[PDB]
Formats: C-alpha cells, sequence, structure tokens
DNA sequence: TAACAGCTCTAACAGGAATA
RNA sequence: AUUCCUGUUAGAGCUGUUAAC
DNA sequence: TAACAGCTCTAACAGGAATA
RNA sequence: AUUCCUGUUAGAGCUGUUAAC
C-alpha cells in the first residue's frame, strides 16, 4: 500500500536561441549563441535614457559601464556564466545617452519624499519625463534611478511606489527599468549584470529567449489575483495572462483585467467567459482566425462550477480544455533515492490521485553545471534544502498527465525578468500577478491589454 | 416586482408557462448580434466600393469602425444606431435580392460557431422534462433548437412560416413540445427580416400564439420590443379574456435601460387586468441557471448534458509502480472503521460551547461535535453532568477516509486522536503551533538512547549531534528538534504528514530565533534529511521503515479506544 | 452483384452516397407497416357500423382478421393485398377529410412508440460524421430525425412539401446533411400518400433529386417499387449524363421477392450507361450493422451512442465487508507481476509442435506459446538446439491478472507454474486429469505425521481415519484422498480452487468406484468439509489459515524463477 | 478530389463539364465564343433541371465589343430559366486580382 | 481455416433418497 | 416418464493465440 | 447570519545567496 | 525595485457542520 503510481521525469525544457539553436540553459545560450530574436533585427540599438536626481546620476553611468564591460561571477557560480560584455553576447550595441537623453529628477520629488506622500512622488517622477517625451524618438529604454532616501514612499500600505510608475508609463508606451541602490551596491556583480542586461534586450525589442517545442496550436491561460484593502471590505483584482507561439516567429506573452466589483476570486459564468472569449479572440487574430485546440487555465484556486461551466461553453467541441489548478504550499515533500546527495531531479511528477499530482517545478537540474561537469545543482539551495512541490488539481481534462506537466516545466523558464536557472510558478501565474498588483494600484488599467516587456 | 419573486412565481406555476426569446439569448451562444451584423454588412460594403483588403482591417477595431462610419455617412446613410437601420443595410448590400440574403444570414448564423451555453442548455431541458411547452423564438439561429437535440438525443419540432400552420394544429393537439419561429428558419424563403416584412404578421400564427397564451401564461426573456408587428399582436392578444392565467414577466437584464415601450405596454396590460409584471433578472443565461436551480427532481440522464461540470472529469487512473524512487514523508494510515462515543444532550450545544468546556475542565479524554467522544465515560461526567446527558451510546465510522473528507470536525478529531495515540506512551513533548501538532524532543530526557539515532541525524561529518540547548545569540529563547504531524486526506486514503521543524519553547519569540533556525537548516540536505526523517519514523514508531504494520492504540484501557495502524515505510514510487 | 462486393464498393467509395430508404426500413422502428396501417383502418372502420367491442378483438388474430377481411368483401370492397387498396381504405374511413386523416396519421406514427435500433442510428451517425450527406427517405414519422439527432446530439434539418425548396438552395449552397422527404411530415398538411396524390412529383423536389443524382451515387433500400411518381423521377433521374457516378444499387431483403419494375428499372438503367447494380444484403439493419462495422475510425462520442451494448454496463460497486459469514475455497494469489524466459526461433513454431517436444524431451521446465518459459535455459537447449535458437531474453509481466485474461495460453501457463511450485517441496503427489490438476496423497507415505491432520478429518466420531487404501469392492483400483486445484480469473484478481477430491488410481478406471466415491462422500457434510479444507490448506501451505502471506517460488535454483505469494486464508465475508 | 483542372482542346471532358455544371455555378473569362464545339458543350450543359444552380457569369472586358452569339446564349439561358449573368469588368487579371 | 488454451453447455447413462 | 441433481463417459459451442490461405 | 473545523491565498516585512 | 522564494506576523476567501432567523 506503499507503492505509488511510477513517475517520470520529464526532461529539461530546450529553449530557442540564435539561428534556432536549443540550449536548456538560458545564460549559457545567450553567452554561446545569442539572443532568439536577434534573427531578426527588432532592436536595432538599445538607446538608454536617464531619470534620476542630479546627486545619483553617477550610479546610473557607473552601472552602465559596468553594463558595457564583461563581469566574472561571485556569487551562485555553480550555475552562473561569465558575462561576454552586452555587445558580444546580445550581438548589439549599447549605446550610452548623450546629454539631451539623459534626465534630471524635479528637487520636489525630495520634498515629496520627505513629506512621505508616494501618490505625489510617483506623479512627480512620470513628470519629470517630459524631456525625454520630446526625443521620444531618441530613447528605446529608460533607467529610472530611486535614491535610497526615497525608502520612505517605496513600499506602505494600499500604495507600491513600482507598480504606480509601471502603470503610470505604460500607457505611454515607453519601457522603464527601474534600478534601486539596492542592486547598485550588491556584492556580486555578474548577477545584477545579467539581471538587468536580459531586462533591457527585453524592453528594447524583445524575446532574450524563446521555448522550444511549443505547439503553435496551444494557447497558455494563467489567472491571478491581488487584495486591495477597502476601509468597508476588501476588493478582489483578480486578472488574466496569455502566452502562445504564433505563426509568426515572435512569441506572444500579454496580460489583461476582466472586465466590476469581486468580493472573491472567483469569477462568476459571465466574467469568465468573457474573458476566455477575449482571450481566443487575441489567439485568433493572432492566429489568422484559427481556432485553438488546446487551452489550459492555470489558477492559483480552484474552479468554482461556474468557472468550468463557462469554459465548457465559450469554446465549441473541437478545442479541448484542460483546466489544472496550481496549489503553492503543500504537506508533501520527496527525497531521491538511488538517498542522493542532491534533491530529487527537477520535473519529477508524482500522481497521487487521479485528479491531483505533485509536480516538482524546483530540484536538482541536470546539464547546466559550469564547474564540475555532471554535478547536479539545486537553484534554492540557499534558500530552502529541499525542495518544495506544487499540487496541479486538474478540474477538466480527457488524458495525460504528462502533456500539462511538460508544458508548465516548459512555461516555468521562459520568465526573461527571472535571472536564475526558472520560476517555481508558470510564467502565466507571474505575469497575471503582476498584472494583478499593477491593477490593483491603478485601477484605470482595465481598458487595455499589455506585453510582458512593459511589465516585467 | 422583485427578482426572488418572479422566480418563486415561475416555479410555483411552471407548469403553463410560455417563453418568448427573440434576438436576445443568440448573444450569448457565440452567435453575432443584430448590432454586429450591421457592422459585418458595412465592412463588407465599405471594402467592396473603395478598393481595400478585407484582411487589412479587423471589424471590431474603433478605428475602423469609426472610419467605416464616417464613410457611410459621407454617402448620405443613416447616423447611428437608429431604426431603419439594419433592414436599410441589408437592403443596400444586397439590392433586393432574397436568395443571396438568405444565404449571407444562414452563413453568418450558421450552426457551426454555436456553443451552447448553460441558460441554452436548461430551456431545452424544460422543454423536454416537459414544464414549458411553447417557446416562441424570434430568431433564426439553430440553437436552442440543438440544444434540445444535445440534451435529450430526440428531434425537436420546429415550425417556420414555411409551414405556419402546424403550430396551430400542434398546440391545439398537445404535441408538445412547440418552438414556433415567428420570423421563420433561415433555411427557408421567407424570412421576414427587414423593416418592410417586419410590419405585418402570419395570420395563422397569430393565432397559434393567442392560442397558446390563453392556455399558460408568457415569459419574454431577451426582448427590447422595437418591433411593431410582435408588439400589436400580444397587445390584441392581451385583448384575450383570459390571456395569461400565470402572469407575463418580461425579464430585461436591466430595468432602467428598457425601452419605454415595453414599460407603456405593461401599463396597457395592468389596465386590461391582466397581472403582466416586469422585472430585471439580470443575463438569461444567468437567470436559466437560477430557474433551473430551482428545478426540482431533474432527471440525471438530462441533467447529465444541462450541466456538464456538474459531473466530474479527468477522472484518469493512475499507473503501476513497476520498475531512482522517490521517499515522500506520508504514513498510509491502513484503518478503516474506527468505534466513538456518543453523548446525547437535552438542550443545543455549540462547537465552541464544548471547547470552552474542554479548556475549563480539561479531562483525560477527546470530545468534538457533528457529540463524538473518544475516552472514558467518567471523563464524560465530569464534563457533562447528569442532568444534561441524556444518554451515551456508541458511533461507528466505517469508512474513515470519506467521513473526514466530508466534515472537517472529523478530520481534527481523527487527527487529534491519532496524534494523542501517537504520543501515548513516549517521552516525546506533544505541543500545537496554531492548528498544527509538534512532537518535540523534551529538554530534560534529551539523553535518551531512543534519540541517539536522532543525534547521529544532525551530527556533522559523522560525528555526535545537538538535539536540545538554548539559541547562540537568544536571552531566553530555547530550542529542540521537533516534528508537524498532520492528516492528509488523498483520494480515499488516510496519510500521516511528518515534517521536521525546529521548535522553539517560547511560542510567539520564534522569529527572534529565525536566523539560528535558517543556520541550522543551511545545509540539511537530501542525504541529511533522509537520515533525520528515518530516525523521526524510528522514534516516532519503534521500528524501521521495512515490512513494518505498527498498531497503535489510543486510550487502551478505555471503553471506547481509537485502535490505528499505520505503515511504518513512507510513500515511495520507482520510476517508469 | 455479390452482396461482399457491395460492401467493399460502398466502403470503397460511401463520402459521395444518397441513401433512399422507404416505408421498409421503418418496419423495425416499431412503427405499424402500410399492411398494419390497413388493418388497423379496416377494423376501426368495421367495429363502428357493426356495432362491436373494440377491445374486446384484438387485431393481429387470425380469426378477427378473417371475418374483418370477409366483411369487407361482402360490401363489394377490394379483395386482398391489391393496389389500391391502402388509399381505398383511407378514403373510405375518412371521407375525403384531409385534416382527419392527417391527425390519425400523426397518431399511429407517433414519436412514442419508437424505438431506434441499430440501422437508424448507424445512418444518423454516418450523416454526422459526414460520409451520406443526402437523405431522401419516403417515409413519414421520423424514425431517424430522431435517432441522429440522439446520438449526434445536435439537431437535423428535415425537408419537406411545405417548403419542399429549401432541400434545392440547401443542395445548393452545401448544407449538408440534408434530410429531404419526398412526401413531407405529418405535422404539415402536404402528407401526400393517398394514390391520387402519389401520381405527381413536386417540381423543385423533383428538381433537387436530379440535381443530387450527379453529385452522388445512390442506395436504396427498404424500398420495393409500387409507387409511380417516384419510379418515374429515378427514370427522369437515371436520364442524364453520370446520373450516378458511383452507381446505385437497389439493395432488397430478398432478391426472389423483388418485384419486377425493380429488376426492370435496374436493367432499363444499366442499358443508360450507368453501372446500377441490384443486390440482396438481408434486412436493412444487418446491412447497416455490417456497413458501420466496415467503417474506419468511428469517433468515440458518437458511437457509445450507436452501439449502446459496445460499452459495458452493469458496473455496480460492491460493499465493504462489514458486520455468518461463509469460507469459500478461493486463495487470493496477491503476485501482481512476474518474470519469465523468452526464446526466439528462426522459423515459425506451433503450440501442438511445443506440445510433442514436451511429451518427446521430458524437461525439468515448463513452456507455452505466445515461446515464454520458466526454468533453466540448459532445458530449453535440450529441446532446441543453438540452430533454432536465435536469442534467449527475459518477459515481464506487470499485470498477472489482465494477461491470463487476455489469453488463455498464459492462463494455463500460470496454473501450470503455480502447481508446479506448490507441489515442489512437498510428497503429495502432481497428477491431472482432463485438464485439472490433482494434488494426491501418495501410496507409500500415506503415514506422514503431516498427513495425520488430515487423517482426522476424514475420522469418524473423532476416531483416526482413513487416507489411501483399496476399494471395497474392486480387483485392482486403489482409492486416495485429493485436492483439485485450479486458477480463477475474477474481475481483476487471480484466486486459487481446492476442491476435495477421491482420486481413482487408475484414471480410466474411476467408474467403476463411483458407489464408494459416493459412499465416502456422503456424509462428509459442513463440519467435515471444513476440517478436510482446513487440513489440506495446512498440507499445501505449511501454516493455518489465520494472516498467513506464506510465499513459494518454481524452480528457485534456476534464473528464470516464478515468485508468487497466496495468502493462506481462504476467502471470507460477514453477512451485511 | 479536388483541386481539378481539365483543358478542352477544342466529347472525353463533355460529360465531366456537365457533371460539374450542375455541382457549382460557373464564370467564365478571357473566351469569346466563337467556337462552335463548346458552344453547344455549354448549351448542352444548360437544358437539365438545376444546371449552373449559382449562375452563369460572362465577364468580358467591355460589353458592347463582346461576340453577338454570347449574347444570345445569354438571353437563351435567361429564358430557359437559368440566372446566366453578361457583366462587364476589367482585364481578366485585374478581375482575379479585385476579387 | 488448422491446430492449440480455457469456460460452459447439452447428450446418454447410472442412480440413491435428506446429519446419518 | 411423480420427482431431485449427484457423478461418469463424450462431443460441440463460443471466446481467444498463432500459422496460414 | 453567528460561530466552529480545514485548505489555500495574499498582504507586509526580513533576508541571504546555490553540498558547504 | 537586476533576481530568487525561504520564513515570520496577520487577515481574508472558499468549502463545510451546527444553531438559528
Ligand atoms: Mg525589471
Amino acid at each position: 500500500l506503499s507503492q505509488l503510481a511510477a513517475h517520470s521525469t520529464i526532461p529539461e525544457p530546450l529553449l530557442l536561441f540564435k539561428d534556432n539553436r536549443t540550449d536548456t540553459h538560458p545564460l549559457r545560450g545567450l553567452s554561446q549563441y545569442g539572443p532568439y530574436s536577434a534573427c531578426f533585427n527588432l532592436p536595432g540599438q538599445v538607446r538608454l535614457a536617464y531619470l534620476a536626481p542630479t546627486e545619483h546620476m553617477r550610479k546610473l553611468d557607473a552601472i552602465v559601464r559596468e553594463l558595457q564591460n564583461p563581469a566574472t561571477p561571485k556569487e551562485a557560480t555553480n550555475y552562473y556564466v561569465e558575462y561576454g560584455g552586452f555587445e558580444k553576447v546580445f550581438k548589439v550595441p549599447l549605446v550610452m545617452p548623450q546629454e539631451h537623453l539623459r534626465c534630471l529628477a524635479l528637487d520636489e520629488c525630495h520634498g515629496v519624499a520627505a513629506n512621505g506622500n508616494g501618490l505625489a512622488l510617483a506623479d512627480k517622477i512620470v513628470q519629470s519625463m517630459s524631456g525625454l517625451f520630446r526625443q521620444k524618438h531618441a530613447f528605446d529604454v529608460l533607467l529610472v534611478y530611486l535614491p535610497a532616501s526615497w525608502k520612505k514612499c517605496f513600499e506602505y500600505d494600499g500604495f507600491d511606489l513600482h507598480d504606480r510608475i509601471k502603470a503610470k508609463v505604460a500607457p505611454l508606451n515607453l519601457p522603464i527599468q527601474i534600478i534601486n541602490d539596492t542592486a547598485l551596491t550588491r556584492q556580486c556583480r555578474a548577477n545584477v549584470m545579467w539581471g538587468v542586461s536580459v531586462a533591457l534586450y527585453a524592453k528594447a525589442g524583445g524575446i532574450p529567449w524563446k521555448l522550444a517545442d511549443w505547439d503553435k496550436d496551444e494557447a497558455y491561460i494563467g489567472l491571478s489575483y491581488a487584495i486591495k484593502k477597502n476601509a468597508e471590505g476588501q476588493e478582489y483584482t483578480t486578472c488574466c495572462s496569455q502566452v502562445f507561439d504564433p505563426d509568426g516567429t515572435g512569441f506572444e506573452f500579454v496580460a489583461y483585467d476582466t472586465r466590476d466589483r469581486k468580493g472573491n476570486p472567483y469569477l462568476s459564468y459571465q466574467e469568465m467567459q468573457s474573458v476566455l472569449s477575449k482571450s481566443l479572440h487575441l489567439y485568433q487574430s493572432s492566429h489568422n482566425g484559427r481556432m485553438p485546440r488546446k487551452i489550459f487555465i492555470h489558477k492559483t484556486t480552484h474552479f468554482t462550477e461556474d468557472e468550468i461551466q463557462g469554459a465548457f461553453d465559450s469554446f465549441s467541441s473541437s478545442t479541448e480544455i484542460e483546466l489544472v489548478q496550481i496549489i503553492q504550499s503543500t504537506n508533501w515533500y520527496g527525497l531521491k533515492v538511488d538517498p542522493a546527495s542532491y534533491p530529487v531531479d527537477r520535473g519529477l511528477y508524482q500522481p497521487l490521485t487521479e485528479s491531483e499530482c505533485l509536480l516538482w517545478t524546483q530540484g536538482s537540474v541536470m546539464g547546466v553545471n559550469q564547474q564540475n561537469p555532471g554535478q547536479p545543482v539545486f537553484k534554492e539551495a540557499a534558500l530552502t534544502p529541499l525542495p518544495n512541490p506544487i499540487m496541479l488539481r486538474r478540474f477538466s481534462g480527457n488524458g495525460g498527465w504528462h502533456a500539462t506537466c511538460s508544458s508548465i516545466l516548459a512555461l516555468t523558464k521562459v520568465d526573461w525578468n527571472n535571472n536564475t536557472l526558472y520560476k517555481k510558478l508558470p510564467v502565466t501565474l507571474v505575469y497575471s500577478q503582476v498584472f494583478a498588483d499593477v491593477v490593483k494600484q491603478t485601477p484605470e488599467i482595465v481598458n487595455e491589454i499589455y506585453d510582458y516587456r512593459f511589465f516585467m | 416586482l422583485t427578482d426572488n419573486e418572479f422566480y418563486q412565481h415561475y416555479l410555483q406555476n411552471s407548469q403553463h408557462m410560455m417563453w418568448f426569446l427573440g434576438a436576445g439569448t443568440s448573444r450569448s451562444a457565440g452567435l453575432p448580434t443584430a448590432s454586429d451584423i450591421i457592422w459585418d454588412l458595412k465592412h463588407r460594403y465599405y471594402c467592396l466600393h473603395e478598393n481595400q483588403d478585407y484582411q487589412k482591417h479587423d471589424i471590431n477595431n474603433h478605428a475602423i469602425k469609426s472610419k467605416i462610419q464616417s464613410y457611410m455617412d459621407s454617402k448620405g446613410f443613416p447616423l447611428q444606431w437608429s431604426p431603419e437601420e439594419y433592414s436599410f443595410y441589408f437592403e443596400l448590400v444586397f439590392r433586393d435580392d432574397y436568395e443571396a440574403q438568405r444565404k449571407y444570414l444562414l452563413e453568418a448564423l450558421a450552426s457551426r460557431k454555436v456553443s451552447l451555453n448553460i441558460g441554452h442548455r436548461v430551456l431545452a431541458a424544460l422543454l423536454e422534462m416537459n414544464q414549458t411547452k411553447v417557446v416562441f423564438t424570434t430568431n433564426f439561429d439553430d440553437v436552442i433548437e440543438t440544444a434540445f437535440s444535445d440534451i435529450s438525443g430526440k428531434h425537436l419540432s420546429v415550425y417556420h412560416l414555411e409551414g405556419s400552420y402546424a403550430a396551430l394544429s400542434a398546440l391545439n393537439t398537445e404535441a408538445f413540445p412547440i418552438y414556433a419561429k415567428i420570423h421563420g428558419d433561415f433555411r427557408y424563403q421567407k424570412i421576414k427580416n427587414l423593416t418592410p416584412d417586419l410590419q405585418t404578421n402570419d395570420r395563422e400564427i397569430h393565432k397559434c400564439f393567442l392560442a397558446a397564451a390563453i392556455r399558460f401564461g408568457l415569459v419574454v426573456s431577451g426582448y427590447s420590443g422595437r418591433d411593431e408587428n410582435v408588439m400589436t399582436m400580444l397587445r390584441a392578444a392581451i385583448d384575450q379574456n383570459n390571456a395569461f392565467p400565470h402572469g407575463l414577466y418580461w425579464t430585461v437584464p436591466s430595468i432602467s435601460k428598457s425601452e419605454p415601450a415595453v414599460q407603456d405596454l405593461i401599463t396597457y396590460a395592468q389596465g386590461k387586468g391582466v397581472r403582466a409584471y416586469l422585472v430585471e433578472t439580470g443575463t438569461f443565461d444567468e437567470m436559466l441557471s437560477k430557474i433551473w436551480r430551482q428545478v426540482k427532481d431533474k432527471p440525471a440522464a438530462i441533467d447529465a448534458k444541462v450541466r456538464t461540470a456538474r459531473v466530474c472529469p479527468v477522472s484518469i487512473p493512475l499507473p503501476g509502480p513497476g520498475k531512482p524512487a522517490l521517499r515522500t514523508n506520508a504514513l498510509p494510515v491502513v484503518t478503516q472503521s474506527i468505534r466513538c462515543g456518543v453523548v446525547t444532550l437535552a438542550s443545543p450545544i455549540t462547537f465552541s460551547e464544548l471547547k470552552e468546556r474542554i479548556s475549563q475542565k480539561s479531562p483525560k479524554a477527546l470530545l468534538t461535535y457533528t457529540v463524538l467522544f473518544l475516552g472514558g465515560e467518567p471523563e464524560i461526567r465530569k464534563i457533562f453532568s447528569n442532568d444534561e446527558i441524556n444518554s451515551i451510546g456508541q458511533y461507528y465510522i466505517d469508512e474513515i477516509a470519506q467521513s473526514v473528507a466530508a466534515s472537517t470536525f472529523l478530520k481534527s478529531f481523527v487527527e487529534e486522536a491519532i496524534l494523542t495515540a501517537l504520543l501515548r506512551e513516549k517521552p516525546i513533548l506533544h505541543r500545537v503551533r496554531h492548528r498544527t501538532h509538534y512532537a518535540v524532543i523534551p529538554n530534560a530526557s534529551a539523553k535518551d538512547d531512543r534519540f541517539l539515532d536522532l543525534r547521529k541525524a544532525v551530527g556533522f561529518k559523522g560525528d555526535l549531534g545537538y538535539i536540545t540547548g538554548n539559541v547562540t545569540n537568544a536571552k531566553e529563547l530555547s530550542w529542540a528538534e521537533a516534528v508537524s504531524i498532520r492528516l492528509e486526506e488523498r483520494g480515499g486514503k488516510l496519510w500521516i504528514m511528518l515534517k521536521p521543524e525546529i521548535w522553539i519553547k517560547p511560542l510567539d519569540r520564534r522569529e527572534e530565533a529565525t536566523d539560528f533556525i535558517r543556520s541550522r537548516r543551511r545545509y540539511r540536505f537530501n542525504q541529511c534529511s533522509y537520515q533525520i526523517l528515518d530516525a523521526w519514523i524510528k522514534i516516532l514508531f519503534g521500528s524501521i521503515g521495512g515490512g513494518g504494520t505498527v498498531n497503535i492504540s489510543c486510550f487502551p484501557d478505555a471503553e471506547f479506544k481509537a485502535e490505528f495502524e499505520i505503515g511504518t515505510r513512507t510513500a515511495f514510487s520507482l520510476g517508469v
């Protein structure tokens, strides 16, 4: 009775890179081959711009210089790869801004920060952008720096400065790479350089890497929510992200609102149907009208009867729907035996119940070790000694745990904002949660949809 | 009339209820609405003369919609969503070619884009299970009719104007269920959709409908007036002495946005002695599910198709353990049936009241409410006097897993019982944090031989480790090894969850040792965690995890005793 | 044309195939045929003019039929099953009242007596899965409107004479599937059923038959001619370029009883250049059953409704063993997976050939064909030389129960293996009678201590019994106690069946001791049989039937060894 | 088994054209007639009960420049009840581009 | 279509009588 | 054949699994 | 609608860095 | 906020089970 169903370890998903080469290590492949989207010239050159107070601009130009020159990893050398220099590794020059492409924040921002007013501080930071606004053609990306003296307005109740800035500059189409002193002073340098460089390339152009072995006929959907603590009650702001590989070479990753008020994170019949309608209409527009054949709706909470009925009735019979729920905190945890020195291989899925499975999005990864090749690497070794798996509670499917598990595993590796090897959750869930935070901070965003490069 | 009253009214007398659904239900089935249909024609018209690529502009874009509407207004056409526009654009595009008009209207509303939704699969169920007999739908779509074919597997008798006399005969001979389209199927020559055709009514259908009205009461949904012929037919139809015994409820999605024609017709009907009421019941799809929710004794065969989510999908079986194998922390509890004690109270009791009685009396027994008690009767007599106790009997839990899954009170009770059993005869202390239970090595008895293996588990490079002590930089915080033990219901099985933790003697001062808890747990890798879990299994069970079926009973010296049996080996499964 | 060639011909090209179902197919749907309608009409009228109780005398009685027909002949009416009779009796009973005639024809052919059989469901599946697009059937009642709607779950577009031009438009715009009734639904006044109405054809429908003639080839079933209008439409239909592209086979249940008009019609087409063929395929139901059988890649969703017997019903679960308990003779074999040896032969081998090789060589191993061998490789080398052996490898039987259930060779092989294992290390002799294996106490070693308990089992009033010996009145027959041991596959489990028997040393001379076998078994009542079964369990297993899991391996000293484990306690279940 | 391409080279395709004629409406471009073989081919295709159900459309670059036989055939088809039409468009390639 | 495996049935006989 | 079904001796019928034809 | 049980999530902080 | 998710402290949201109203 102690013998469970046999598991199968899904191998490490391959990532499409420069010249359609595949390598499961993102940074190693980027150094070796280059970005997938560099095959075409979406970014001609990464022209930057600075927005910071006059005192701390030297930090911005210093960090840009550090991006220009190669760096070596000091911490987590088990996984990271030596930086080859932005021009060498991303095959695109990184242009330092000239005098007019380099703005100065108003001194009134300091007064507002001393006053402890987050809303006015974000408004003033946005209003400082007008000088760059004329030369909107001049600067592709903008590196907004925030001095530590503004910490009092960085994060407090009912507010978040980063989300407010992102929601204020998203309709203005300019990507923004916020830089805090936190990662300006962090000891290891290759860490910050790799993260900032991949973010800069994604926000200026896009697609640093693309997941291979992706059927063009599947659209993956992830719903996630956030809470705004009202004085009387609460507001549950839920938003949905969508990923798919279209007929064109440009892999698409978008997010959108879901509309009024919600007291619970469970969508009703009409709201679920409307969101799903918007989703497959977006897919059809990106697929010249072709119907999706596989749909994956990942939700952090269980689907009620209304949600499942809305899913069933929104599509036609030809498009099978894979309604899956992701559980983050679970009691179970495993230990590999042959007992192994390193924890269980990443990607092992263990069918517990006919509808509930354990997926090991965390765990040892093979073939991505730089030093002592062949040794396994545990991404979260610093944080945890063992990997905590997630629970997939399939609410609607025809058959095959492998089909959804491999899709989730491949969706855990395409977060360009993530410096590390993978993510505990699929990019759908994490982007839906990020956009949920954004919408909760700024409710007047429900009108439009946005690409990933805006909010990553 | 409030909405809750409408549901009660539609439930008290649901056997005599005509339905009236015109162009409003088709919106939610994935069928383009008339407003969307006007844009499709404008798109074709603009792209045709002004030679533009059809692929280049999508009609639901705002810019392209504005440009096309501006072009239409340039040639003097009607301005915006105004009467005599839909028919105008039809007669403009198709220049009086009713065959081509019919073919286009068939293609736009064809039976391939239609996906039935719960509101649709509910009206057809009402038709089949024979509550509503007459459904006059002013829609030319093949859905509600497709819904009936899907839900019951039979053929539905639809009556287009192509026959137009069958409905008058069919209603009279009571060969229900009837679906008379006042404007007929698109599969036939006459469609009656343009404004000039919308001023007259077919003589025989006028009759069909009147017959239906005397016999039943009308519920009209998804209808916003704007039609003169249907409005005058309804006005005449009230003229009849017993027009709707069951009253007519016009369900609009919003009373505020309802056209004044509907309101004045309702006032006229009320002035003519009928009890016609206008109610706002939100969307038709939401309303149909509520009406279906209030339906009693719905057949299972049709309800398996009405609500496909109600049946449980994805019952995908798991394979065998054939052919590296992860070793989880789950100990399977193979106990299937247990015995408990029940006390009957002369007055109703609350689970909170029993919890506070537990807190005050502190008996040597367990109790929960559902009052099921595990232990000795005299303890319950201490808790409850003879006056409040009526009788004390026995309870049998034939299926423990189903019982704990059904009621969370049973889950908590069985978890507490198994925890008490496991720590009954052992020196390991039993504490609780939040709603979880912790078995922690005691401070005084830390030098026991039964802990020595645990001492080996934490040891560094094979030397002797430490099990209990004081934090390196804390004033009074004391720390020990511990295991969080929980009950997990998985499918049809129960398992015991063990997780190694670092217990802190002060409950509220755990965070001050966080770094220490981190520092002690930095290097508890797979081998070390394997060793600690094996040591904890040995401590909690007394037998190594090979082929063991150790059985533990709680309160063995009590009349009501629970005897569980948990396999000493944690869950494992070799890879395929 | 032979029926099989026609099936291949259709299966070869079923994509483009109109069907022409007549009133013969509805014969099975349970609807009254033409003759049944005629007899109902005579009986309905005969009872009214001559006042006789309607329900007192039935209609399918031979005497009442003869009496009613004699009465009809008395008034000069047509004699017997002759033309212009069906219409004659209709026009006589209903005296030119087409509304009442329609109502009666609706009631007789109503949609409550119809029970769809395999033929209509298979045709509806062909319609839905889109092989046949046009079905013109001269019927009336919706046997197919119902049946395809039930299996596909989607509504069907039926065409009739009320519109009658819908078919041509739907054909022209490829709105398949179309089901055009040449004589129209009974819900509609146009019925076209009397002889005067059967001389003309609707212009638009007639037009459709010719346009559809060019597109597809026709298969007409359940049609016996006798209709002038349909025959002339087909002749007109036959008179066009490529009228039937794939050819038209007029299928009849019997070629001999086919009317000369058909055969005349079939010969007539052939002269006009088309490949029309007349075939006999039995009844319509059998024809469509075979056609569906030859259909490839039929969707599971619709096939679950086409053949409801194909899905497995009555999966009624069994309850728990909760709460007198019968003790059967079944020992559960909890072994799930075993290992076997496989030899690859350079030339094909027959199970009979392997059996005779076993008989000649007599090796110390087991073999079966599927060649799976259990034992030592050198034994197989003795059986098969190196020249005929290509390789020797391993085989794993992950699910033993499913494997034995699927293949009876596996059942016999596993039964022989478990029998050899059980008698490997024990003195009890192993024999076979028919195909049943017997474990019998040996003659010489009958005084063993392990038999003493068995000696107690057969003893009378608790004394010492006898286990082996000679018959009371037989010249040379010797008798002994024995147990027939068999393998039984029950559901998803395997069990060992033990039955106490009286083995006779001469195989063919068992009957001469029958009385003795009777006499020894006269008083082997429940207690005595319980004792003998317990003693045999102890002998065969070495452990008493309490909480035991004895494991036995066959050929333990061999590379390929099978290790089974059988619970020592027989099956039991307490009453509910 | 579509798509099908057949050249008249003007009775092998004549039966096929008649079979094709009922199935779908035909449009003829780049042809002025002037050939009696195809003329009788089309006239024989017209007679059946459901011939060119969608319609017969003649597209010439200029209506007045077309040969009289084409207009005669169009009038004959219209009299027979078929929905044949003679429409004036541009060059065949330009017509197909606009389509 | 020819064997082979099991599961189950009937077709001819024979045959003695309800825990002793 | 007043009954009952316990055995014996045989053959078929279905399923299969191979080899074909 | 008021408690109570479990399962799971986010909301604020804090926080150190890949088997030693 | 270059990143990662490990914990702490809280509240909700769902399910339920009772008592009602
Ligand atoms: Mg960023």
